[PDB]
């Protein structure tokens, strides 16, 4: 609040508007991050109310009606487990937006696989669409059709190691 | 206001029933990307002396 | 990475210090509903589509390719066999064509 200080500083010319003009950069630098990562989908899918998935368990990543931030079990682990003229702007997508972002880009990918993100979404069963990318891989349709309770019984554990390997790891 | 995402579009996901298109739109975008900068140079010490 | 849609192609454009790409991009459109099965179950025997997938119009059952609909009888050739019809679930019954049954019928 020193005028005098101010008067000596006006003698430096504008290296405060440049500092100024540079932290605001990066501050609406960080929003376009947060825009390019998790906005990539125009439509905000959502899943349907039952489950049925061919044996394939998604609670660990779906959000939980339970909890007031609509997060995943997986995404409250991980919120959980972080922790003189300044000031910090707010983020221009909440928690909240970020999660729904993130709850549609999962709705995308579990009902319609690829297809939402190069057009309309095309609905598909999920056991089809785990053939489909067994193809891309090089495995033929029928290997993950005989062995489908397998595989899901594999993914459920898989996830289920996952939420625990987070828990357990500092 | 507080800004909306997207449009909602539930998508209908059941265990027997597929989406197959009939038709297809050649779409051409544009993507716009920086390659260079003005070169510039300054002399030093006829920036500071002249 | 090239464009939003199924890449085709791109063109390069010159720019004031930048280039512009011009991404042609292949988008779906006019999406139909269809009831799908994994298999087809002929002759004890599951039958699974080589490059397509199998899709029902209600009556009768065709394999496609997965991003253009154009239906074609399921035949011998553009189906593999693989293990009987107790192992996958989902299977439906259905006639698998053989386009060498004419030749040894006549
Ligand atoms: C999917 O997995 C979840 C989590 O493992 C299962 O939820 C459990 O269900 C059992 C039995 O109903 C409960 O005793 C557990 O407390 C539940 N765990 C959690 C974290 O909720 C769920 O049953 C599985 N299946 C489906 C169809 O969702
Ligand atoms: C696929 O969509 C294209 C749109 O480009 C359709 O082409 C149009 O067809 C109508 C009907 O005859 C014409 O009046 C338009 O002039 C056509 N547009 C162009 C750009 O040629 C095409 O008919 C659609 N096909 C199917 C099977 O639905
Ligand atoms: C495929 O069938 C489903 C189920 O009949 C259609 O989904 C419904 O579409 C109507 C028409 O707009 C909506 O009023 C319902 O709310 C939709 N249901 C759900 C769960 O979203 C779907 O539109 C059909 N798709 C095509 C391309 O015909
Ligand atoms: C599903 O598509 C098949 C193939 O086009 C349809 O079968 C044709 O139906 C027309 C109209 O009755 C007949 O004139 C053709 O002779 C049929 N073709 C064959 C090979 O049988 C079938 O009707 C369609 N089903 C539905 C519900 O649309
Ligand atoms: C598909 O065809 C199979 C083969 O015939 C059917 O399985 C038969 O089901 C009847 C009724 O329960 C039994 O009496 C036979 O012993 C079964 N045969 C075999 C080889 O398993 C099956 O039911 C048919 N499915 C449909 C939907 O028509
Ligand atoms: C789809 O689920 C219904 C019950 O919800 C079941 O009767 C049917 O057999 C299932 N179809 C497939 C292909 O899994």
């Amino acid at each position: 609040d020193s005028t005098e200080c101010s008067n000596l500083l006006l003698q430096y010319g504008s290296f405060c508007t440049q500092l100024n003009r540079a932290l605001t950069g990066i501050a609406v630098e960080q929003d376009k991050n947060t825009q390019e990562v998790f906005a990539q989908v125009k439509q905000i899918y959502k899943t349907p109310p039952i489950k049925d998935f061919g044996g394939f368990n998604f609670s660990q990543i779906l959000p939980d009606p339970s909890k007031p931030s609509k997060r995943s079990p997986i995404e409250d682990l991980l919120f959980n487990k972080v922790t003189n003229g300044l000031t910090v702007l707010p983020p221009l997508l909440t928690d909240e937006m970020i999660a729904q972002y993130t709850s549609a880009l999962l709705a995308g990918t579990i009902t319609s696989g690829w297809t939402f993100g190069a057009g309309p979404a095309l609905q598909i069963p999920f056991p089809m669409q785990m053939a489909y990318r067994f193809n891309g891989i090089g495995v033929t349709q029928n290997v993950l059709y005989e062995n489908q309770k397998l595989i899901a019984n594999q993914f459920n554990s898989a996830i289920g190691k996952i939420q625990d390997s987070l828990s357990s790891t500092p | 206001y507080t800004m909306s995402l997207g449009a909602e579009n539930s998508v209908a996901y059941s265990n027997n029933s597929i989406a197959i298109p009939i038709n297809f739109t050649i779409s051409v975008t544009t993507e716009i990307l920086p390659v260079s900068m003005t070169k510039t140079s300054v002399d030093c010490t006829m920036y500071i002396c002249g | 990475f090239c464009g939003k849609g199924y890449h085709l192609m791109s063109f390069p454009q010159s720019a004031p210090h930048g280039v512009v790409f011009l991404h042609v991009t292949y988008v779906p459109a006019q999406e139909k509903n269809f009831t799908t099965a994994p298999a087809i179950c002929h002759d004890g025997k599951a039958h699974f589509p080589r490059e397509g997938v199998f899709v029902s119009n209600g009556t009768h059952w065709f394999v496609t390719q997965r991003n253009f609909y154009e239906p074609q009888i399921i035949t011998t050739h553009n189906t593999f066999v693989s293990g009987n019809c107790d192992v996958v679930i989902g299977i439906v019954n259905n006639t698998v064509y053989d386009p060498l049954q004419p030749e040894l019928d006549s």
